[PDB]
RNA sequence: GGAUGCGAUCAUACCAGCACUAACGCACCGGAUCCCAUCAGAACUCCGAAGUUAAGCGUGCUUGGGCGAGAGUAGUACUAGGAUGGGUGACCCCCUGGGAAGUCCUCGUGUUGCAUCCCU
RNA sequence: AGCUCAACGAGAACAGAAAUCUCGUGUGGAACAGAAGGGUAAAAGCUCGUUUGAUUCUGAUUUCCAGUACGAAUACGAACCGUGAAAGCGUGGCCUAACGAUCCUUUAGACCUUCGGAAUUCGAAGCUAGAGGUGUCAGAAAAGUUACCACAGGGAUAACUGGCUUGUGGCAGCCAAGCGUUCAUAGCGACGUUGCUUUUUGAUCCUUCGAUGUCGGCUCUUCCUAUCAUUGUGAAGCAGAAUUCACCAAGUGUUGGAUUGUUCACCCACCAAUAGGGAACGUGAGCUGGGUUUAGACCGUCGUGAGACAGGUUAGUUUUACC
RNA sequence: AUGACUCUCUUAAGGUAGCCAAAUGCCUCGUCAUCUAAUUAGUGACGCGCAUGAAUGGAUUAACGAGAUUCCCACUGUCCC
RNA sequence: GCAAAUCGUUCGUCUGACUUGGGUAUAGGGGCGAAAGACUAAUCGAACCGUCUAGUAGCUGGUUCCCUCCGAAGUUUCCCUCAGGAUAGCUGGAGCUCGCGUGCGAGUUCUAUCGGGUAAAGCCAAUGAUUAGAGGCCUCGGGGCCUCGACCUAUUCUCAAACUUUAAAUAGGUAGGACGGCGCGGCUGCUUUGUUGAGCCGCGCCACGGAAUCAAGAGCUCCAAGUGGGCCAUUUUUGGUAAGCAGAACUGGCGAUGCGGGAUGAACCGGAAGCCGGGUUACGGUGCCAAACUGCGCGCUAACCUAGAUCCCA
RNA sequence: CCCGUCUUGAAACACGGACCAAGGAGUCUGACAUGUGUGCGAGUCAACGGGCGAGUAAACCCGUAAGGCGUAAGGAAGCUGAUUGGUGGGAUCCCCCUGAGGGGUGCACCGCCGACCGACCUUGAUCUUCUGAGAAGGGUUCGAGUGUGAGCAUACCUGUCG
């Protein structure tokens, strides 16, 4: 150790060389994952490629709770509100999710 | 500290002059001090507060702050290929007013009128003082002439007042 | 050393901010706590196998301490503390020489 | 032999080329090549010594420091060898001739709408062969991150120079020797 | 152990160096009741 | 020309012995109620003005000591630089430069600021 | 604030060299906690009065020095005090040494901050200043032995030869007090003083630790002279005989044995004589292996012990040439 | 000359019976005797024994030993050579 | 080597704690041991095999093309630090800011001024050490009025790294203008009895550069290598009889560097260097070796000891 | 005089080297730093992924309150959060004058001294929900701050560390 420089800290004590994640798959994973949707597409049609329904929830904590996102599903008080049976909303590609509470 | 205590060595340099102890004369507690003004730093032995380091006895200086029993004084330093500036504190009974630019002032005046007289008649001259130049040709009036010889070798006299 | 029993001194108290009356005792370190976070560390540590996981000092050099005077003020009721150099016999409010 | 240092020899180094290889760079130092050359004049010699500069010796300057120095000076041409930025913190902007090596897209708009004009060093040539009513401005040079860490080491007395630490935070020297409960403050 | 042979001609490779030396200097560590009354008599200087 | 008060320089001003001094001073000097002070009114302190220039202070003197200055010691001792200088060595000459100190000898024995007063 | 010390001189019942008291001289010849140096006389010393600046708050500077820390010291600023009529002095000791980081603990201080769902009270955790210590004193927590030994290296460093040196060892000269019955010098040379030698032992650590085989004897050659015998001579306190001193001189010779591993030594005997040395302390691919100096084992002393012993003892592989 | 005896300091106890310059003694090639022409060897004695000593066994001991040592006779190329 | 333990002769024991085959049991910090730390497959004071493992190493060895330019250090501080590391110094690279003689720089001197306690000197000055007489012989002791020594006065021989009144040479510090000076005004909470001072500010005016010499220029910053074993010499100098010994001071030199001379030699003398021609020299030389006189002059020496023959130097 | 090597010192009686061929040693990666080149610039970065596409591991396109770094600091924390420059030198340019000249201009950089934000300390007219607000006025204290941004991505050498 020598001159003025940050003091090193370095996590390579360990036997990391077995451990190193290569990318070179990357455009590969690319190209299986888009034939999944491509094959599930043709699997659902004509149902949207887009999936189920997802509500409309906020941004958790204090630093993102300006922002809106896309949730896992509608409550139950939701479907009851609009007037949709629980048990008939995942048949029609409404997304359910009986944990969510509506304060 | 690490093998020298402060005043090491200062057996000689911090004694005081001999038949000179005692009460210190005070037309030393009488000398006004200003900024920028140059003091020859000596070290009274009598006075122990505010005495500098050995090393800066006998060093010249000057003042850049004054206090109400003590001046600060800049003193160079050479430190390996360097030259350092310390400012030291030291009581005014360790200091003495240098006269090493007593001849400054007085010159500065003399050249002043000396060209102001010379511009007034047009004739560019120069102030500068010049060294010890050779001696001009001259004539020396003879007078009798003392004739020096080698002396002839005596052994009793090789000693002062002889054998 | 000798010390007297009272002591005129600065106080720092808002309150005074001055010269009061103080008195004089001798600081003594406290018990050590089992629940202060470096001991329950330690005891953690020390825990299971292992041995001795700290070290101990052995090579004792100091012959003396340094006292530490305990200055209560009298006015405030609040206590300063003064360290004195290390000497081997102390006393607070001793026979004075000559009396 | 002869009682001298290196030969007599200069150990000095200075620019006499840019290092870059813009094909533009470097018509542009052929131009006052011979334009201080052929003029002697003192504004030709340093704008082509400032051209052979790298990129730190090249500042940029922002639009509002240069309002505020072409302030009273609007028939003078600002030249500057490096770029010009926009600020956000100017409001008014003045018609204004500027000079530079490149502007950026917001910094152009701005001059170019307030009735100004930016120019490169080509056109100055055309317009002030001599430098004849220019204004000749440079960058912050030493307003940069690096420079914070120069000087004296930070553990030096009366030092202010930045340390290199991986992060900030109490636990990121902070102890010993920058305070006294610790150790000592340096 | 110890020898002051050759160090003289290190110094004096780059050196002696002396300090530059500009027109004011440093007010730090003068006495505080000058500088204090000095900033005042420029604050109200007209 | 001096004294006195405050001084500056701190022996050319000190020390010893001897001699001398107009005027105003400065002293010695008288006393112990009060302030103050001790074993002790010796000192310190307070009050005073009979006596005396005896001392102190001042000045002068001494083939005096010391101190100060000069001369001399001496271009000696020592010393910077130089030599394919001498010499077995120890040491030393020469070349380009700098350069002391006791003894002995002669001379000197303060100078001076501010204020007040005497000579007036 | 007042006072002046050491010492000496001259005086006073018991009282003297030395008790106490008086006068005089007294530049410090005393004293000032300790080492030494410096410093100090209406004081820094001595005796009394009043006291706690040995206080609180930062920063700056010096010494150390990297111009880092610590310790120590200095000059100011802003407070609160002491002392004196007052100027003034006081931030420990007349000055130059007398001391200590991180983490942890503990104490003091601030109607202070936090315990992260919101509160209260305990508890805990922070902020600021000290204390408990690191003396290897910029600060790990630390007993031996190895002859059963291992590895990395070191000729940066010991144990041979060689080299420098020659104190010591050895050999030699000069002066002449004296010895020699008489008589300094036939033969001697006290007190001093000048040298030589590297066949003693030390001093040093320059060469060799990816190795120059480490005692002595045996065997064998050559060399030196500071000559033991032999040849030729000078001197004598040389009658003869024998002996002694000195000169040219290294041609020839200088032995057989007891005890000891020895070198050294000592004795017996012979002889013209049984002189002294060098050659890597000549010589181990020449020998020998008694000693020393691996591993087995015994004794004595030492150590709790493993083990140790320039103490004794006994057994312990000596390789290769054809370049 | 020596010290039965006495005095004195002192230990848990003060080495007793024995044995010894011993495979244990520094001084040391100890002293005396013996063996030899001559012995730092051997043996027998002596003992204020650096630092001997009683199952850490002491002192002896017939017989035995590819154990260490000295001498004498025989024998010899170990040697004179 | 027949042999990684054999061969020859010579030796121990030989009815017993005897010798030996096969079977079987004990396995690595374990076994087994009539005990040697012996033996456990040529391996034992902890076997062998694979793996962890490319174990770590402040230590040894090696570390691959060419020219060109610049060019060191063995010193500081800290470190269980002394064969190491970090740190500063020395060095390279990168520049940048300016400058062209009006330079504000200098391992130099001059002028003015300041500090010093070594060399020498001093004792006939303090302190300490030390030799001898002379006078006075008052007063003390000594012995036998005498008498020696103590005492007093004036002299005298010889001395000091840890004594000194005095006191060099060499070396050390400071200063010699434009960052100067003067005049008139202003500011202040600091300072004064006091617009008295102190410092600062504004305006106006003056300032031939205010000693010599040189200036292949000056300043500033960044990143980083190597080094942190030194050695030699003149002189000063400590320990040591001394040392090609050990340790310091100033400078140079070697190390990192050839070249000429010293026969030969890291350091002595000369002198430092691109590749060449000519000229001339330094030190050293001119009888031969061997380039240049047996050159021109005076004297001394005669060596029957190997006469003598060139700084360091033998 | 034999090369290489350690060394104050090597032709060395210091070590390696009988000879030849071929193989044979500062690399890759992560972090950071200075320097330089390039792009853009108070921003910058297509990086996970998606849309596609040389029938395609490339290239091209996509950042909608994404994220990283930067754009604001100080404090242990509760918290608070930059009133926005003066001066001495100085490049360039302009005018007069033709001097080592005088005016105007004054970037970069350096020196010096204020002000502003924050920790600490200090201060408090006037208000308030009693603990806050803040008229004025501060400090030999402390900060990796402010006083019209300079960063981000990327390439490579060198250096420290794993
Ligand atoms: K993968
Ligand atoms: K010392
Ligand atoms: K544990
Ligand atoms: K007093
Ligand atoms: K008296
Ligand atoms: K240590
Ligand atoms: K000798
Ligand atoms: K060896
Ligand atoms: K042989
Ligand atoms: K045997
Ligand atoms: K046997
Ligand atoms: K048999
Ligand atoms: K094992
Ligand atoms: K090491
Ligand atoms: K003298
Ligand atoms: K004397
Ligand atoms: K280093
Ligand atoms: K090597
Ligand atoms: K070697
Ligand atoms: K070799
Ligand atoms: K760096
Ligand atoms: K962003
Ligand atoms: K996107
Ligand atoms: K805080
Ligand atoms: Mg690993
Ligand atoms: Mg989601
Ligand atoms: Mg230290
Ligand atoms: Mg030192
Ligand atoms: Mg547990
Ligand atoms: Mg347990
Ligand atoms: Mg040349
Ligand atoms: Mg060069
Ligand atoms: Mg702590
Ligand atoms: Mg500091
Ligand atoms: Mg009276
Ligand atoms: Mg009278
Ligand atoms: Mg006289
Ligand atoms: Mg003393
Ligand atoms: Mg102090
Ligand atoms: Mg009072
Ligand atoms: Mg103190
Ligand atoms: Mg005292
Ligand atoms: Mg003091
Ligand atoms: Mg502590
Ligand atoms: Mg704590
Ligand atoms: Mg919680
Ligand atoms: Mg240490
Ligand atoms: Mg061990
Ligand atoms: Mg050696
Ligand atoms: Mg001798
Ligand atoms: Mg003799
Ligand atoms: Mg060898
Ligand atoms: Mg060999
Ligand atoms: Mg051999
Ligand atoms: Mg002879
Ligand atoms: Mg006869
Ligand atoms: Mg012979
Ligand atoms: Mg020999
Ligand atoms: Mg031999
Ligand atoms: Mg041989
Ligand atoms: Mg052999
Ligand atoms: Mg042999
Ligand atoms: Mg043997
Ligand atoms: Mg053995
Ligand atoms: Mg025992
Ligand atoms: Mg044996
Ligand atoms: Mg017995
Ligand atoms: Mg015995
Ligand atoms: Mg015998
Ligand atoms: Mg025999
Ligand atoms: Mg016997
Ligand atoms: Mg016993
Ligand atoms: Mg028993
Ligand atoms: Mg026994
Ligand atoms: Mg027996
Ligand atoms: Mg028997
Ligand atoms: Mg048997
Ligand atoms: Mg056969
Ligand atoms: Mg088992
Ligand atoms: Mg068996
Ligand atoms: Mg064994
Ligand atoms: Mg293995
Ligand atoms: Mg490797
Ligand atoms: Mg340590
Ligand atoms: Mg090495
Ligand atoms: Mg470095
Ligand atoms: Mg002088
Ligand atoms: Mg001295
Ligand atoms: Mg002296
Ligand atoms: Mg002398
Ligand atoms: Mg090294
Ligand atoms: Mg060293
Ligand atoms: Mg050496
Ligand atoms: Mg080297
Ligand atoms: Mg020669
Ligand atoms: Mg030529
Ligand atoms: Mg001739
Ligand atoms: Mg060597
Ligand atoms: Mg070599
Ligand atoms: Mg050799
Ligand atoms: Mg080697
Ligand atoms: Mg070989
Ligand atoms: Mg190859
Ligand atoms: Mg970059
Ligand atoms: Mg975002
Ligand atoms: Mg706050
Ligand atoms: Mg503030
Ligand atoms: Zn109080």
């Amino acid at each position: 150790m020598k001159h003025n420089n940050v003091i090193p800290n370095g996590h390579f004590k360990k036997h990391w060389q077995n451990y190193v994640r290569t990318w070179f798959n990357q455009p590969a994973r690319k190209t299986r994952r888009r034939a999944a949707r491509q094959k599930k597409a043709a699997t659902i049609f004509p149902r949207p490629t887009a999936g189920s329904l997802r509500p409309i929830v906020h941004g958790q904590t204090l630093k993102y709770n300006m922002k809106v996102r896309a949730g896992r599903g509608f409550s139950l008080e939701e479907l009851k509100a609009a007037g949709i049976p629980k048990k008939l909303a995942p048949t029609i590609g409404i997304a359910v999710d009986h944990r969510r509470r509506n304060r | 500290p690490a093998g020298h205590g402060l005043r090491s060595r200062t057996r000689d340099s911090f004694s005081r002059a001999f038949r000179k102890k005692g009460t210190i004369a005070l037309s030393t507690y009488l000398r006004i001090f200003k900024i920028g003004d140059y003091v020859d730093i000596k070290v009274n032995g009598a006075i122990h507060k505010g005495m500098p380091h050995k090393f800066y006895h006998g060093r010249t200086g000057r003042v850049w702050n004054v206090t109400k029993r003590a001046v600060g004084v800049e003193v160079n330093k050479q430190v390996r290929n360097k030259i350092l500036r310390k400012r030291i504190h030291v009581r005014i009974e360790h200091v003495q007013q240098s006269r090493c630019t007593e001849e400054v002032r007085e010159r500065i005046k003399k050249n002043d009128q000396l060209k102001a007289d010379a511009k007034a008649r047009g004739e560019v001259i120069s102030t500068k003082r010049q060294p010890l130049g050779p001696k001009p040709g001259f004539m020396v009036e003879g007078a009798t002439l003392e004739t020096v010889t080698p002396i002839p070798y005596d052994v009793v006299n090789d000693l002062k007042g002889g054998y | 050393v000798n010390v007297p029993k009272t002591k005129k001194t600065y106080c720092k108290s808002k309150e005074c901010k001055k010269h009061t009356l103080h008195k004089v005792t001798q600081y003594k370190k406290g018990k050590d706590s089992l629940a202060a976070q470096g001991k329950r560390r330690y005891d953690r540590k020390q825990s299971g196998y292992g041995g001795q996981t700290k070290p101990v000092f052995h090579k004792k050099a100091k012959t003396t301490k340094k006292i530490v005077l305990r200055l209560q003020c009298q006015g405030c009721k609040h206590v300063s503390q003064h360290p004195i150099k290390r000497c081997k016999h102390f006393e607070i409010g001793g026979d004075k020489k000559g009396k | 032999g002869i009682d001298l240092v290196a030969g007599g020899k200069s150990k000095k180094t200075k620019r006499t080329a840019p290092k870059s290889d813009d094909v533009y760079l470097k018509l542009l130092v052929k131009l006052y090549r011979f334009l201080a050359r052929r003029t002697g004049s003192k504004f030709n010699a340093v704008i082509l010594k400032r051209l052979f500069m790298s990129k730190i010796n090249k500042p940029p300057l922002s639009l509002s420091r240069l309002i505020t120095y072409a302030t009273g000076k609007g028939d003078n041409i600002v030249v500057l060898v490096g770029t010009v930025t926009d600020d956000v913190r100017a409001y008014e902007v003045p018609k204004i001739k500027v000079c530079a090596l490149k502007f950026t897209e917001t910094a152009r708009a701005r001059i170019e709408k307030a009735g100004g004009e930016c120019l490169t060093f080509d056109q100055l040539a055309l317009r002030a062969p001599l430098g004849q009513n220019t204004l000749l401005l440079r960058g912050p040079k030493n307003s940069r991150e690096a420079v914070k860490h120069f000087g004296p080491a930070p553990g030096v007395p009366h030092s202010h120079t930045k340390p290199y630490v991986r992060a900030k935070g109490r636990k990121f020297e902070r102890a010993r020797g920058k305070r006294n409960s610790r150790g000592y403050k340096a | 152990n110890h020898t002051a042979h050759n160090q003289s001609y290190k110094a004096h490779r780059n050196g002696i160096k002396k300090p530059k030396s500009h027109r004011h200097s440093s007010t730090k560590g003068m006495d505080p009741k000058f500088l204090r009354n000095q900033r005042y008599a420029r604050k109200h200087n007209k």
